[PDB]
């Protein structure tokens, strides 16, 4: 599924993403738009063989199993295969969890780079929320 | 990534000694960078840890209080202050990063790290 600006906007609001660990909507859009371009199937192998998958790129080394990183963690004790649905709520309660570990929002490389320290609010302006 | 560590060498007991790592590359990647050190019969073990996009830093208990690590991220360098050392900081110290986010539970553990320096000899008197 490729989500639309604004209906991932809802769908992340609905989801109480808005203020999550003091990040406003726009920040979490902002981050789905440069990690996976609204496209919950994307994937990407990395050079240590994890995978991140899903709408948030979310990383195998660390918090969800694929198998084919023997001894990695599942720290959202999922499989890999759950950030993959058309449905975010299990990319976005494991991204809670990440968001949570100590480090806000900067687990998110694309976020870093694209939406640290710019207007994150623009990317919820004009929707109907 | 190439990690190049300067500094180091002998120091008395109850002495300081600041090591110095200088990352290759561009700074934004650079997630953590992670002094580890290896003593006489035991592992190599995480020592302080430095996540660069926060400054947040993670200590291991027994130099707690008696080292600081910190950086110029600007520069891609990372800094390792010993003060009030004591015999059981003599050890080759290294310099680890990743490229990827770690969490902070794992920060102090080798295997979290895919990049290293040279090691470095800290003797303590
Ligand atoms: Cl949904
Ligand atoms: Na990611
Ligand atoms: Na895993
Ligand atoms: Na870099």
């Amino acid at each position: 599924k490729v989500f639309g600006r604004c209906e991932l906007a809802a769908a992340m609001k609905r989801h109480g993403l808005d203020n999550y660990r003091g990040y406003s909507l726009g920040n979490w859009v902002c981050a789905a738009k440069f990690e996976s371009n609204f496209n919950t199937q994307a994937t990407n192998r990395n050079t240590d063989g994890s995978t991140d998958y899903g709408i948030l790129q979310i990383n195998s080394r660390w918090w969800c199993n694929d198998g084919r990183t023997p001894g990695s963690r599942n720290l959202c004790n999922i499989p890999c295969s759950a950030l993959l649905s058309s449905d975010i709520t299990a990319s976005v309660n494991c991204a809670k969890k990440i968001v949570s570990d100590g480090n806000g929002m900067n687990a998110w490389v694309a976020w870093r780079n694209r939406c640290k320290g710019t207007d994150v609010q623009a990317w919820i302006r004009g929707c109907r929320l | 990534v190439q990690l190049v560590e300067s500094g180091g060498g002998s120091v008395q007991a109850g002495g300081s000694l600041r090591l110095s790592c200088a990352a290759s590359g561009s700074t934004d990647s650079i997630e953590y960078m992670t002094w580890f050190r290896q003593a006489p019969g035991k592992a190599r073990e995480g020592v302080a840890a430095l996540y660069t996009h926060t400054g947040n830093t993670y200590y291991t208990d027994s130099v707690k209080g008696r080292f600081t690590i910190s950086q110029d991220k600007a520069k891609n360098m990372a800094y390792l202050r010993m003060d009030s050392v004591k015999s059981e900081d003599t050890a080759i110290y290294t310099c680890g990063a990743t490229r990827k986010y770690v969490p902070v539970r794992f920060a102090l553990d080798q295997s979290s790290y895919d990049y290293w320096g040279q090691g470095t000899q800290v003797t303590v008197s």
